[PDB]
RNA sequence: GGGG
DNA sequence: TATAATGGGAGTCTGATGCAGG
DNA sequence: CCTGCATCAGAGCCCAAAA
C-alpha cells in the first residue's frame, strides 16, 4: 500500500514497551578484549 | 534536551556540551535542514568556470575527465556493447589506472552523452535560474566553459567563480531538464517578465561602436545652394564629410 | 527606489499568506471558543455547513499575521517543525494527534516522494501516450463479444 | 638594467625590524637569556611569582630555568615532534608546624620555543601565534543610552582576571552597583570599606541632588563587620554567612592580587584618569583586618562630577587606540601558562593533607600534568594558535602582524557590530585601513601598520617628527593614541627647503579632523605615507591612483602569489620589496667581511677575515605547508669579493634580493573576441614556451602499518592478485623508487591487511576452487595516487618501531611517508592578478600567430579587456602600464613610492626618450611609415587624439606620449582600428589552480547514520544539493529530477543499489523508494517517545521498515 | 533551442504535460527497442560516430521528434493502463 | 518569432558584438579621463561662497547647525555640476572617448564612477553617518594625498561591513517567504470568483494635492499579464472579459488614461482567488518567463519567494523597512 | 583565517 | 574492614510572549 | 487594566575546513 498521510502522538509506557525488544540493564558498551558488545548491555545482539 | 534546563551536560575535561535528542532535531545543523529537507549528492562534479564565446546558447563546456566519472555506469555499459573490454567488471579496472585508459574510450563516452543535458549550478541559488540545463562539449582541460549570455542570471564572473555539475539519469529527468530547464527555453525573468538572456558588456560594446553615427565640426553649418557646390567645397578641403 | 522592476503578483501571493487567518468573535452554534485561531478557508467551510444545517453560523474577525507567525501555523506539522521552533511545533502536533495530509511541497520532499508541481501536478500526472497504431489495434479486438 | 627613482620624501628613520612584534613579545616573556636574580617581574617570572607561596605547610617559589632543545629545528619538523625547551623549577619546602626544609629542583615539562623569523613548530608543523585587540583594563565612563542626562562608570579588569561593574544611578536617586549581572545599592559597600555618612558627605556633598540621593539611614546603622555581612546574603543566598566566609568571597572578589588584576596598563589607565595613585592592580586591600579603598570612591567621585558638568570630565570613547590594547604572543602564551600554574597549586594543596604530613619532598608533592596540558592545550588548539601561510615569503610575514578581535576573550561572530568594525581616526599611522578580510569577517582582522610598534603596556604606537618654530628636527618620538591628540600633525609631503618648513599654508590634523594651519602653529610631522598603510599595501605603486575597494584585494592576493622558477621583481617597484626578503629571513646574507671560498647547489661556504670558513648550506626543495616549494639558490660565484650584509643565496620568490610575485609580461588592454569577457584573461602560448608562469608544487602521502587484532599489517612489495606492469617501479620492500613517475591509480607503497570474519562468502568460496587458487590470508590495502594527483617520486621516508629514535603512537608499527612533486604549467582555469585588484582566470591560450602584435614584430602577452577597468575606479594599472611601456625600450626599471611618486609629466619625459628607441630604430634601418599606420592615424585624428596637420612620425609620438601604439591582429594582418594601450605590467600566478580544485564522483562513501555521500574532495564526496537549489528545482516544477536528488542519489539504498545495476545493464533506472535519512528520523523521534505513523488513505498504518522492526 | 520548441508548447494545456508525454513515450521506445515507432526510416534522428551513421540512441529526442509529426495521440483516460503493456509488448516484442 | 528563433538571434547578436569589439580599437589609457575646463572655474566660485559662509560664522550670523549645513548643500551642487561639465565636455569635443561610449551605451560604468576617475571623488562620510565639511579635490586621474585616502576610507569600510551583515538578513527573509508560501500551487484553470481589484492608475499627489499619472515602469507592474475582471472600452477598442493583458495592451490602457477615459482597471488577482491551498490560472496570469498564460502546475509560491528575496542584496528606508 |  | 576525620568551586542584540506589580 | 521585564530562540548559500 502507499503512504498518503503521517501522524504523530504521544507514545504510553505499554506503547513504548510495545517497541521495544529488551532491557538495557547496564551501561557497559562493548568488552574491552574482543572488541565485541556486552552482554545485556548498550550493544548487545540479543536485542 | 540537554542544555534546555540547568548546567549542560559535558564530556569530562571539555567545555563541548553533549549533542542531545532535541539537538539533533533541530537547527541549521539538524536532522530536517541538513539531512532532510537538502542532502549530498551522487553524480556530480564541480571546477572552475572559464568564458566560452564559440559555444551556443543551449551549450556548455565540460572538461573530458569529469564527464568520466559521471557518467561512469553509461560509459561501461557502452564499452561492453561496442568493445573496449569483455564485460562491465574488467571495463570498470580499466579506468581505474590513467595509463590504461586507452584513446578509443574517450569516442565510447562521445556516443554515451549524446542528446542528453547536464545540469549547471552556482551558489549561492538567488532565484530558478542558478540552475540551468546545458548539453556538454566535451573539452581537454580542467576547467566547465560557460556560455556568455547566462552570466547574469547566474550572477557569474570569471574572477575564478566555480559551478557543480549534476546528471539527470532516467528518462523522466532528462525531459524536465530538456524541456523546462534548457537555458535556451528561459529567456525571461519569471520576476519582471523582461529579457533575461540580454547583450551586455563586450557585446554591447562592439553593437554601439559600429551604429553610432560621427558628427564633425570642420564644416561648421554652411549653406549651399547647389550639392554640387557642397562636393567641390568638401574637395577643397573647406567642409568636412559629416 | 532601489531600482527593480518586480511584478506586484508575486507581493500579493504573499500577503494573501498573511491574511491567512482568523479570530472567533462568537461561536453561535459551533465547537469553536472565543479567541481561538484558525485558517479563514475552515471557518468559511464550516460556516456553510452550519448555514446549510440552520443553526447561527460562526462570527470571526480578519487577523494579519506576519509571515513567520503564518508559516508556524500552517495545519502540515512537518512543514512547521522543520522551520523553526521545532520543539513548541513537535510537542502542540504530538499532543493533538495531527495528521498531515501531505498538501505542500516541502511534507513531500522530507519523505522524498514526488512533490505536488510541474510533472508531479495531478492535472497532468496521469497523461497518457500512444500511436495510432497501437490505438486501433487494442479498438478492433475489444469492440466485439 | 638602471633603477630610477621619484620621490623627494627623506625619510628619517627606517622600517622597524618587521617581525619584532612577534621575537620581541616571546623572549620577554621566556627571558631564557638573562640571569634569573636579574630578571624582572614580568612574562614567565610574574606567574611564578602569582602563584607562590602555597600554604596550607608552605612550598615556596625560588627560581626557574630554560635547558636547550633536545632536538634542532630542521629535526623537529622531519619527525612530527615540537620544537621545545625543559623547564625545571627549584622549590623549598617549609613546614609551617615543624621547620623542616627540603629542596630539589622539580621538572615542569617542556615550552615551545620561537625560531628566529617569529615561528613555532608544533608536532612538525610551522605555526603563528596571532595578536588579540581587545578593550584596555581601567575606568570608563559612558552614557547611559536610556537616561539622556545619566552615566554608567564600567570597571573592567583583564580578561578572565575578575567581574566586570556597572555604576549605574538609578530613577529613585541612589547610586548602584553592579557585579556578576546582580545590584544592589553602592552605599552598602562603601560602609565595609570603613566609610561614614561624613566623609561621603564632606568629600562629594558638592552635587546637592545626587550625595544625598546615595544616603541611606539602614546601612549606617551598623559598623563595617555588620554591613559585611548584609551585603553576602544579597550576593550568595542560601549559603550561611560566617564571618570568615564572607571575607573570604569578597576578599577573592575584590582585594586579592591573585584572583583580580588589573592591568599595568590599567594601573596607569585609573592613576592618569582618576587622578589618584594606586599601590597595586587591585580595587581594594586587607590591612589591619579591616578594608580599605582604593578605586571605588574615586571613580564615584568622578561619575558625579560628571553628571553635574564638572570642567575635566569627559565620556570615554572605547573604540580609541588609546583604550584600546594588543594582547601579543607572550601574553597570550603567559595567561595559558598562568591557568596551568594555579591547576598544579590544587594538586599541591590536596597533596598537603593526604598522605603522611612529613615524608614529603617537592619532587613527589608536584605532578606537572596540568601545566603540560595547559601549554600543549594552547599551542596545539586555540584559536589565535593557526598554521602558518608560508605560500611565499611575504604571506608567513603578514600572518605574524596580523590582529584579530576574535578569539578566546573577545568577540564572536554572531557577538559582533558596526562601531569595533570601523576605521576610527587614531588608526591612522598604526592599524592599517586597507588590509582586512572581505566578507564576514571585515574590520575585526587587521594587520599592523609599516611604522607601528606595540609598547610595553601594548598600545599601537607611531613615530612623528618634532617641528620646532617651524624647523624640523630628526628626533622621532613613538606616540600613543591618547598623547597624540594633545598636538598638531603635519601631513608628510608639506614642502621643505632644507630642514624648514618651506609652505605659508600647511596641512595638518588635530584629532584626526583635517585643518589649514600656519607654520608658526606645527608641534609635529609625518614620518612617511608609508606608515598608514600594512605591508602588503605598502607593495602596490601608484596607490594614490586605486579606488581602496580595490587596493584592499591588491594586498590580501600578494599573500596567495605562488613562487615561479622564473620570478622577477616588478618593473615598478615601491622600494619596499628590498626590505620585506631582507626581514621575511627566506634569503641569506654573509656575517662579517670576507671572501667567497665555495659554492655549490647545496652549500655556499664563505671565508671572512676572522678566518674561520662558515658553511652556509642552503635549503632545496622544501615542502611549505601550503605545498608551494621553498628552495634557496645561490647568487655568487667562486672568489667573489662579498661585504657585510650582502646576498649569498635567493630564496623562494625574490630574484637578487627583490620581492618577486610573478612575472613581467608585454600586455595590451582591448578587448579579444569574448575571451576578455568579466574578467576572463587571454594569454600567449609563447609564455608556456618559455615557462614563465611555471610553478613547482609537492603533496605529501603517508601510510601507517599497525598491529591489529586479526595480525599485523605489513608493507610489503608482495601484493595479491596484481600484475608486474602494476608493480615495476616499487623496489625490493614494497615502496615506489625515487625518480619515478606516478599517475592517478598508481601504487605509492603497498601494503597488506588480515581479511576481517567475512573470510570469503560461500559465493566466493566455489569461484576460488574454480581456479585452484587459496582464498589469500591477506588483502591488498596498498596506498595508491588520489584522482588527479600524481607527479615524480623526489623523496621516501620510512620509519618503523625498533629503529634507533624512534616510537610510533601505541599499536604502529612503521610509517612510510613519500614526496612527489609536479612542475605546473599555467593553463586554462588557473587564476592572475596583478598588484590593483584586477583578477581573472585564464580562459584562451592563443598560439603567437594569433596575439596581437606591434608594428616590428613583437607579440604581446597579456590581453586584458578594457570594461574591467571603469567601475573598478583602479586606475594605478594603467599609470603602472605607461611607465612600464617607456621601461621595456629604455630597458629600465622604477621605484616610484606611494604619493610621493613618479608623476604624469615625469613619465611622459620618458616615454618620448623611448619612442627614439621604438621608431629613431626604424628609420635608420630603411624603413619609413605603414601604410596601416596612416589608416590609424586618420581614425586617430578622428578621435582627437592627434594633432591634425603633423608628419606621421609627429603623430605616432602623440599617441606613444598617450600610451598608445598601432597594433596588428596576427589573424588578419590589419590593424586595430585604434592606438591601443600597451606596456609592462607586473602579473602574479595565484594560489587557485583548477588541478587542485576539478572533482567529480558517480559514486562512493556514505556517512554512517545518514546513509548520504560525504563531502570535499579529498573524501571523493558528492556535491551538497541544499535547500535553495531544492527550491530551483521546485520553481520550475521538475519532480522526477528532484526525486532523483533525494533518493537515488543520495540516501535511498535499495534505489541506489538498483539503479547502478540498471544503468550497467541499459534498463532505465527504477522508481524510488524510502529514503534512509527519513527512516533516521522516525526511529529519533521514537527515542523521544513520539509515535510517527504512516498512514494509507484509509487509515490504516504503512509499514516502511517491512516487517524487520515489529515482532 | 530544443528544435520546434515552440510548437510543441503549443499542442499542450500545461508546459508540463508535455513534458509528461515526452517523458512516457521515451520510455516505452527504450523498453521495446524502438520498433514501435511511428517514424519511417529516413525521419529516423541519427548519430554521427567515428564509424559512421547510426541511430540517435537518445529516446528523448526521438519522442519529441514524434511528437511533431501528429501520429501521437495523449490524454487522460484512452485506455486501461495494464492492457495497453500487453497490447504493445505483444505487436513490439522485447 | 519565439524561443527557438530568439535563441539564434540571441546567439547572432553574440558573435557579431564580440568580433567587432576587438576590432574597434577600444582601449583606456590614463589620457582617456579628461579633466574639464570647467572644473578650475566651478571649483573658484565655491571656495568665495566657503568664504561668505565662514564670515556669517565668526560674526555671529548663523550657527554652527546652518553653517555645516550650508557647506555640504554648497559643495553637493558643485559635484552636480562637474559631473555635467564632464559629461558635456564628452559629447560635444569627443564622442568617442572610451570612458565615454562604456558608461554610454551601459557596457560599464555610470556617471558617478566616470566623475571620480575625471572629476573630483567628492564628499566622504565620517565613521558615524554624518560627512565631513572637506572634500576631496582630487581625482583617481590626478592622485589623491594621503589624508584625503585616509578619509575616504571609512566610508569604505562602513559600505563593506553593511553588506556583509545584510546579505544574512535577506538571506533569513528568503527563507521566511518560501516557508510561508511553499505549498501555494496552481491548482486549476478558474475557481470561478467573481471577486477581483481595481489597480490605480492615478496615486494623489500631494504636491499638486489632486491626482497625477503613476509612473510607467509602476503601471507595468501591476498591470502586464493579468485578466481583466469586467469589459473595458476606451478609445473605441474592446478589451474583453478574460483577455491577458499584453504589453501592448498595457500602453493602450496608459494612452487612454493620459486623455482622461479610464482612472483604474479591474483585474483578476491572486489576493481574491477562492482556490485552496493555491491559486488558478486567471488570478494569476502571464507566466512572465514565457510572456504568455501560466500552466497549471507551474510551483508560483516559490518563484514568489524567490523573486521577492535575490534583490534583497542590493538594497540601500531600505531591506528593514520590506522586514 | 581562505574562494565566489 | 577500626586514632579521628561531618555543608562545593566558578562565567551579544534582535523581536515575540507569558509573567507578577503600581 | 496596563506596563515593565525576563526567558527563549532566531540570526544566507556552496567550497576549501590543514585535524
Ligand atoms: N551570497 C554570497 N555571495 C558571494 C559571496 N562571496 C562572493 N559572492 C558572489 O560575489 C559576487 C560579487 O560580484 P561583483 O564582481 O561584485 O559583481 P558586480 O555588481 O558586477 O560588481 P563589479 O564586477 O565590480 O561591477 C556576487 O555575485 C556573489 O554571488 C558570499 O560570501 N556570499
Ligand atoms: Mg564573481
Ligand atoms: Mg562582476
Ligand atoms: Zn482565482
Amino acid at each position: 500500500k502507499e503512504v498518503r498521510k503521517v501522524r504523530i502522538a504521544l507514545a504510553s509506557p505499554e506503547k513504548i514497551r510495545s517497541w521495544s525488544y529488551g532491557e538495557v540493564e547496564k551501561p557497559e558498551t562493548i568488552n574491552y578484549r574482543t572488541l565485541k558488545p556486552e552482554r545485556d548491555g548498550l550493544f548487545d545482539e540479543r536485542i | 534536551d540537554n542544555g534546555r534546563r540547568g548546567a549542560p551536560v559535558t564530556n569530562p575535561g571539555s567545555d563541548r556540551p553533549l549533542r542531545s535528542l532535541t539537538d539533533i532535531l533541530s537547527g541549521k545543523q539538524g536532522r530536517f535542514r541538513q539531512n532532510l529537507l537538502g542532502k549530498r549528492v551522487d553524480y556530480s562534479g564541480r571546477s572552475v568556470i572559464v568564458v566560452g564565446p564559440q559555444l551556443k546558447l543551449h551549450q556548455c563546456g565540460l572538461p573530458k575527465r569529469m564527464a568520466l566519472e559521471l557518467f561512469k555506469p553509461f560509459l561501461l555499459k557502452k564499452m561492453e556493447e561496442k568493445g573496449i573490454a569483455p564485460n562491465v567488471k574488467a571495463a570498470r579496472r580499466m579506468l581505474e589506472r590513467q595509463r590504461d585508459i586507452k584513446d578509443e574510450v574517450w569516442d565510447a563516452l562521445e556516443e554515451v552523452i549524446h542528446g542528453k543535458v547536464v545540469l549547471l549550478n552556482r551558489a549561492p541559488t538567488l532565484h530558478r535560474l542558478g540552475i540551468q540545463a546545458f548539453q556538454p562539449v566535451l573539452v581537454e582541460g580542467q576547467s566547465i566553459q560557460l556560455h556568455p549570455l547566462v552570466c547574469e542570471a547566474f550572477n557569474a564572473d570569471f574572477d575564478g567563480d566555480q559551478m557543480a555539475v549534476h546528471v539527470p539519469l532516467s528518462s523522466f529527468a532528462q525531459a524536465e531538464a530538456r524541456i523546462q530547464m534548457l537555458s535556451a527555453h528561459n529567456l525571461l525573468s519569471p520576476a519582471s517578465g523582461e529579457p533575461l538572456a540580454k547583450p551586455s558588456r563586450d557585446i554591447i560594446l562592439g553593437l554601439y561602436y559600429i551604429t553610432q553615427v560621427r558628427k564633425e565640426k570642420k564644416g561648421a553649418g554652411l549653406e549651399f545652394a547647389t550639392p554640387e557646390e557642397a562636393l567641390a567645397a568638401h574637395e577643397r578641403g573647406e567642409v568636412a564629410l559629416n | 527606489a532601489q531600482g527593480v522592476k518586480l511584478h506586484d503578483k508575486h507581493i500579493e501571493i504573499v500577503v494573501r499568506q498573511m491574511m491567512k487567518y482568523v479570530e472567533v468573535t462568537d461561536p453561535g452554534d459551533s465547537r469553536l471558543l472565543e479567541g481561538q485561531v484558525l485558517e479563514k478557508w475552515d471557518v468559511e467551510a464550516l460556516n456553510e455547513r452550519l448555514i446549510a444545517e440552520g443553526k447561527t453560523p460562526v462570527a470571526w474577525k480578519p487577523l494579519l499575521m506576519g509571515v513567520t507567525k503564518s508559516a508556524l501555523s500552517t495545519k502540515s506539522w512537518l512543514s512547521a517543525a522543520s522551520f523553526q521552533n521545532t520543539t513548541h511545533v513537535l510537542t502542540e502536533a504530538a499532543i493533538a494527534g495531527k495528521k498531515d495530509e501531505l498538501i505542500g511541497l516541502k511534507e513531500n520532499v522530507i519523505l522524498g516522494r514526488l512533490i505536488p508541481a510541474g510533472t508531479g501536478s495531478d492535472f497532468v500526472r496521469f497523461t497518457q501516450v500512444v500511436d495510432q497504431k497501437t490505438l486501433k489495434a487494442i479498438e478492433e479486438a475489444r469492440k466485439e463479444a | 638594467m638602471e633603477i630610477k627613482r621619484f620621490g623627494r620624501i627623506r625619510e628619517v628613520i627606517p622600517l622597524p625590524p618587521l617581525t619584532e612584534i612577534q621575537v620581541e613579545s616571546y623572549r620577554r616573556a621566556l627571558q631564557a637569556d638573562v640571569p634569573p636574580e636579574k630578571r624582572e617581574n614580568v612574562g614567565i617570572q610574574a606567574a611564578f611569582r602569582e602563584t607562590f607561596p602555597i600554604e596550607e605547610l608552605v612550598l615556596d617559589f625560588l627560581e626557574y630555568r630554560l635547558g636547550e632543545p633536545p632536538f634542532p629545528q630542521d629535526e623537529c619538523r622531519e619527525k612530527d615532534l615540537t620544537y621545545q625547551a625543559p623547564l625545571y623549577a627549584r622549590l623549598q619546602l617549609i613546614h609551617k608546624d615543624t621547620g623542616l626544609i627540603k629542596e630539589d629542583e622539580v621538572f615542569l615539562g617542556h615550552i615551545p620555543l620561537m625560531t628566529e623569523d617569529g615561528s613555532f613548530i608544533i608536532n612538525g608543523a610551522d605555526r603563528v601565534i596571532v595578536s588579540q585587540i581587545h578593550r584596555s583594563p581601567g575606568v570608563y565612563f559612558t552614557p547611559d543610552p536610556a537616561r539622556p542626562g545619566r552615566y554608567i562608570a564600567s570597571i573592567i579588569p583583564l580578561p578572565k582576571r575578575g567581574p566586570w561593574i556597572d555604576l549605574e544611578v538609578e530613577p529613585n536617586g541612589v547610586v548602584s552597583m553592579k557585579v556578576n549581572k546582580r545590584k544592589f545599592p553602592l552605599v552598602l559597600l562603601l560602609r565595609v570599606l570603613g566609610y561614614d555618612q561624613e566623609t561621603l558627605a564632606r568629600e562629594l556633598g558638592a552635587y546637592g541632588e545626587l550625595v544625598q540621593g546615595l544616603m541611606d539611614e539602614s546601612v549606617f546603622a551598623m559598623r563595617p563587620e555588620e554591613a559585611l555581612i548584609r551585603l553576602f546574603t544579597l550576593l550568595r543566598p542560601g549559603d550561611p554567612p560566617k564571618r570568615d566566609k564572607a571575607v573570604a568571597y569578597v576578599y577573592g572578589l575584590i582585594a586579592d592580587p591573585r584572583r583580580y588584576d588589573l592591568g599595568e596598563a590599567g594601573r596607569y589607565k585609573a592613576e592618569e584618569k582618576l587622578g589618584i595613585r594606586l599601590s597595586g592592580r587591585t580595587l581594594a586591600r586587607f590591612e589591619d583586618g579591616e578594608f580599605k579603598d582604593e578605586v571605588f570612591l574615586p571613580t564615584l567621585r568622578y561619575l558625579f562630577a560628571l553628571t553635574a558638568g564638572v570642567p575635566g570630565h569627559e565620556v570615554d570613547d572605547i573604540d580609541h587606540l588609546g583604550n584600546r590594547r594588543i594582547r601579543t604572543v607572550g601574553e597570550l602564551m603567559t595567561d595559558q601558562f598562568r591557568v596551568g600554574l594555579a591547576r598544579l597549586a590544587r594538586g599541591v594543596r590536596e597533596r598537603m593533607l593526604m598522605g603522611s604530613e612529613d615524608s614529603l619532598t617537592p619532587a613527589k608533592l608536584v605532578n606537572s600534568r596540568p601545566l603540560e596540558a595547559a601549554i600543549r592545550e594552547f599551542f596545539s588548539r586555540s584559536q589565535l594558535s593557526q598554521f602558518k601561510d608560508e605560500t611565499n615569503p611575504l604571506s608567513s610575514l603578514r600572518h605574524k602582524r596580523r590582529i584579530s578581535a576574535l578569539g578566546p576573550g573577545g568577540l564572536t561572530r554572531e557577538r559582533a557590530g558596526f562601531d569595533v568594525r570601523d576605521v576610527h581616526r587614531t588608526h591612522y599611522g598604526r592599524i592599517c585601513p586597507v588590509e582586512t578580510p572581505e566578507g564576514a569577517n571585515i574590520g575585526l582582522i587587521t594587520s599592523l601598520a609599516a611604522y607601528a610598534r606595540v609598547d610595553e603596556l601594548g598600545f599601537i604606537r607611531t613615530p612623528y617628527r618634532r617641528v620646532v618654530g617651524g624647523v624640523v628636527t630628526d628626533e622621532v618620538v613613538y606616540m600613543t593614541a591618547t598623547e597624540e591628540d594633545r598636538y598638531t600633525i603635519a601631513q608628510a609631503n608639506t614642502p621643505l627647503e632644507g630642514n624648514r618648513i618651506a609652505a605659508e599654508r600647511v596641512v595638518a590634523r588635530r584629532k584626526g579632523e583635517p585643518v589649514i594651519v600656519s607654520p608658526e602653529e606645527v608641534e609635529f610631522m609625518d614620518v612617511s605615507p608609508k606608515q598608514v598603510f600594512s605591508v602588503n599595501t605598502n607593495l602596490i605603486p601608484f596607490l594614490e591612483h586605486d579606488d581602496a575597494n580595490r587596493a584592499l584585494m591588491g594586498s590580501n592576493m600578494q599573500t596567495q602569489a605562488v613562487p615561479l622558477i622564473r620570478a622577477q621583481a616588478p618593473v615598478v617597484m615601491t622600494g619596499l620589496e628590498e626590505r620585506v626578503v631582507r626581514d621575511s629571513l627566506a634569503a641569506l646574507y654573509a656575517e662579517e667581511d670576507g671572501e667567497v671560498a665555495k659554492v655549490d647547489g647545496n652549500r655556499i661556504v664563505v671565508r671572512y677575515e676572522d678566518g674561520r670558513l662558515v658553511e652556509y648550506p642552503l635549503r632545496r626543495f622544501y615542502r611549505s605547508n601550503q605545498g608551494t616549494a621553498l628552495d634557496q639558490r645561490p647568487r655568487v660565484v667562486v672568489g667573489q669579493r662579498v661585504r657585510k650584509g650582502d646576498l649569498l643565496a635567493d630564496g623562494p620568490a625574490s630574484e637578487n634580493g627583490f620581492l618577486a610575485l610573478g612575472q613581467n609580461v608585454l600586455v595590451a588592454i582591448m578587448p579579444f573576441d569574448g575571451y576578455n569577457f568579466e574578467d576572463a584573461i587571454v594569454i600567449s602560448e609563447e609564455l608556456l614556451k618559455r615557462d614563465f608562469y611555471t610553478s613547482i608544487h609537492i603533496e605529501r602521502y603517508e601510510i601507517e602499518a599497525r598491529d591489529t587484532k586479526l595480525g599485523p599489517e605489513r608493507i610489503t612489495r608482495d601484493i595479491p592478485h596484481l600484475s608486474e606492469a602494476a608493480l615495476r617501479d616499487l623496489d625490493e620492500e614494497g615502496v615506489v623508487r625515487i625518480g619515478a613517475e606516478v599517475k592517478p591509480g598508481d601504487i605509492l607503497v603497498g601494503r597488506t591487511s588480515f581479511k576481517g570474519e567475512s573470510e570469503p562468502t560461500p559465493e566466493e568460496r566455489l569461484l576460488r576452487s574454480i581456479f585452484g587458487e587459496k582464498a589469500r590470508d591477506v588483502k591488498d590495502t596498498s596506498l595508491r595516487v588520489p584522482p588527479g594527483e600524481g607527479g615524480i617520486v623526489v623523496r621516501t621516508v620510512r620509519l618503523r618501531r625498533g629503529d634507533p629514535g624512534v616510537e610510533l603512537k601505541p599499536g604502529v608499527r612503521e610509517v612510510v611517508r613519500v614526496y612527489v612533486a609536479q612542475k605546473r604549467k599555467l593553463q586554462v582555469g588557473d587564476k592572475l592578478a596583478n598588484r590593483h585588484g584586477n583578477k581573472g582566470v585564464v580562459a584562451k591560450i592563443l598560439p603567437v600567430e594569433d596575439m596581437p602584435h606591434l608594428p616590428d614584430g613583437t607579440p604581446v602577452d597579456v590581453i586584458l579587456n578594457p570594461l574591467g577597468v571603469p567601475s573598478r575606479m583602479n586606475l594605478g594599472q594603467i599609470l603602472e602600464t605607461h611607465l612600464g611601456l617607456a621601461g621595456y625600450f629604455l630597458g629600465q626599471r622604477y621605484i616610484s613610492p606611494i604619493f610621493d611618486g613618479a608623476k604624469e609629466p615625469e613619465i611622459k619625459e620618458l616615454l618620448a626618450q623611448a619612442f627614439e628607441v621604438y621608431f629613431g630604430k626604424r628609420k635608420g634601418e630603411g624603413f619609413g611609415v605603414d601604410k596601416r599606420e596612416v589608416e590609424v592615424l586618420r581614425r586617430a585624428e578622428k578621435l582627437g587624439l592627434v594633432t591634425p596637420g603633423k608628419t606621421p612620425e609627429e603623430q605616432l609620438k602623440e599617441l606613444f606620449l598617450q600610451g598608445k601604439v598601432v597594433l596588428y591582429d596576427g589573424r588578419t594582418g590589419e590593424p586595430i582600428e585604434g592606438p591601443i594601450v600597451v606596456g609592462q605590467m607586473f602579473i602574479m600566478k595565484l594560489y587557485h589552480m583548477v588541478e587542485d580544485k576539478m572533482h567529480a564522483r558517480s559514486t562512493g562513501p556514505y556517512s554512517l547514520i545518514t546513509q548520504q555521500p560525504l563531502g570535499g574532495k579529498a573524501q571523493f564526496g558528492g556535491q551538497r544539493f541544499g535547500e535553495m537549489e531544492v527550491w530551483a528545482l521546485e520553481a520550475y516544477g521538475a519532480a522526477h529530477t528532484l526525486q532523483e536528488m533525494l533518493t537515488l542519489k543520495s540516501d535511498d539504498i535499495e534505489g541506489r543499489n538498483a539503479a547502478y545495476e540498471a544503468i550497467i545493464k541499459g534498463e532505465d533506472v527504477p522508481e524510488p523508494s524510502v529514503p534512509e535519512s527519513f527512516r533516521v528520523l522516525v526511529k529519533e523521534l521514537q527515542a523521544l517517545a513520539l509515535d510517527v505513523q504512516t498512514l494509507d488513505e484509509k487509515d490504516n498504518p504503512v509499514d516502511i521498515f517491512e516487517g524487520l522492526a515489529s515482532k | 533551442a530544443e528544435p520546434g520548441i515552440d510548437k510543441l508548447f503549443g499542442m499542450v494545456d500545461s508546459k508540463y504535460r508535455l513534458t509528461v508525454v515526452v517523458a512516457k513515450r521515451a520510455q516505452q521506445l527504450l523498453r521495446h527497442g524502438f520498433k514501435n515507432t511511428v517514424l519511417e526510416p529516413e525521419e529516423r534522428p541519427k548519430m554521427q560516430t567515428l564509424e559512421g551513421l547510426f541511430d540517435d540512441p537518445n529516446a528523448v529526442t526521438w519522442a519529441m521528434k514524434e511528437l511533431l509529426t501528429g501520429r501521437l495521440v495523449f490524454g487522460e483516460n484512452l485506455v486501461p493502463e495494464d492492457r495497453l503493456q500487453k497490447e504493445m509488448e505483444r505487436l513490439y516484442p522485447v | 518569432l519565439g524561443m527557438e528563433k530568439t535563441a539564434r538571434l540571441l546567439d547572432a547578436l553574440k558573435y557579431y558584438g564580440f568580433t567587432f569589439s576587438t576590432t574597434s580599437g577600444i582601449t583606456i589609457g590614463i589620457d582617456d579621463a579628461v579633466i574639464p575646463e570647467e572644473k578650475k572655474q566651478y571649483l573658484e566660485e565655491a571656495d568665495r561662497k566657503l568664504l561668505q559662509i565662514e564670515q556669517a560664522y565668526e560674526m555671529g550670523f548663523l550657527t554652527d547647525r546652518e553653517r555645516y549645513d550650508q557647506i555640504l548643500q554648497l559643495w553637493t551642487e558643485t559635484t552636480e555640476k562637474v559631473t555635467q561639465a564632464v559629461f558635456k565636455n564628452f559629447e560635444e569635443n569627443y564622442p568617442f572617448n572610451p570612458l565615454y561610449v562604456m558608461a554610454q551605451s551601459g557596457a560599464r560604468g555610470n556617471p558617478q564612477q566616470i566623475r571620480q576617475l575625471c572629476g573630483l571623488r567628492g564628499l566622504m562620510q565620517k565613521p558615524s553617518g554624518e560627512t565631513f565639511e572637506v572634500p576631496v579635490r582630487s581625482s583617481f586621474r590626478e592622485g589623491l594625498t594621503v589624508l584625503e585616502y585616509f578619509i575616504s576610507s571609512h566610508g569604505a569600510r562602513k559600505g563593506g561591513a553593511d553588506t556583509a551583515l545584510r546579505t544574512a538578513d535577506s538571506g533569513y527573509l528568503t527563507r521566511k517567504l518560501v516557508d510561508v508560501t511553499h505549498e501555494i500551487v496552481v491548482r486549476e484553470a478558474d475557481c470561478g470568483t467573481t471577486n477581483y481589484i481595481s489597480v490605480p492608475l492615478f496615486q494623489p499627489d500631494e504636491v499638486t494635492r489632486s491626482l497625477r499619472l503613476r509612473k510607467r515602469a509602476d503601471i507595468e507592474a501591476g498591470l502586464y499579464g493579468r485578466v481583466l475582471a469586467r469589459e473595458v472600452e476606451v478609445l473605441g477598442v474592446r478589451l474583453e472579459e478574460g483577455r491577458y493583458l499584453s504589453m501592448d495592451d498595457v500602453h493602450l490602457l496608459i494612452k487612454a488614461a493620459e486623455a482622461g477615459e479610464i482612472q483604474e482597471v479591474p483585474v483578476r488577482s491572486p489576493l481574491t482567488c477562492q482556490t485552496r491551498y493555491g491559486v488558478c490560472q486567471k488570478c494569476y496570469g502571464y507566466d512572465l518567463s514565457m510572456a504568455r498564460p501560466v500552466s497549471i502546475g507551474e510551483a508560483v509560491g516559490i518563484v514568489a519567494a524567490q523573486s521577492i528575496g535575490e534583490p534583497g542584496t542590493q538594497l540601500t528606508q531600505g531591506l528593514p523597512r520590506v522586514i
